[PDB]
């Protein structure tokens, strides 16, 4: 009944290192743009400046 | 932000080559930008215009050591007075 309680105290501090393992891991992961900027307008494409456009001027 | 306007509120002089970029940028993630570089790098001698100034100076260290000089088409220079004058 003691060596029980010793595997539920190792149980309970396994689970809590390896949530901290994963969300270490969690941190350096690589974020989407429409997470890490603004959600709405999730391109990062301009069209910026258009009163005397020329076109041809995209790529 | 004004991030390619230009003075007339046009798209400034190197927006096509920025606008490139961004879309190299807009598909890619990360530990994948290596290929992203040429982009990039037209994209800041268009700015600065080094290569093309390097390349220029690699042809006239060349115009001066010649005793002949130009065999070409010339290109001749006009006062501002004499645009149409022939």
């Amino acid at each position: 009944d003691i060596l029980n309680e010793e595997a539920k105290i190792v149980q309970a501090l396994n689970n809590q290192r390896e949530l901290t393992i994963k969300m270490h891991e969690l941190k350096r992961e690589e974020k989407d743009y429409a997470h890490s900027y603004s959600p709405l307008f999730s391109d990062p494409v301009p069209q910026g400046g258009s009163i005397g456009k020329a076109p041809g001027s995209s790529r | 932000t004004a991030a390619g306007i230009s003075l007339t509120g046009g798209r400034n002089r190197c927006f096509s080559e920025w606008q490139s970029f961004m879309h190299c940028t807009a598909k890619t993630d990360a530990k994948s930008r290596a290929q992203c570089l040429p982009n990039f790098e037209d994209y800041m001698e268009c700015l600065h215009h080094t290569k093309e100034k390097a390349r220029l100076r690699e042809i006239e260290s060349v115009l001066k050591q010649k005793k002949e000089g130009l065999e070409a088409p010339p290109v001749k220079v006009i006062p501002v007075k004499a645009i149409g004058l022939v």
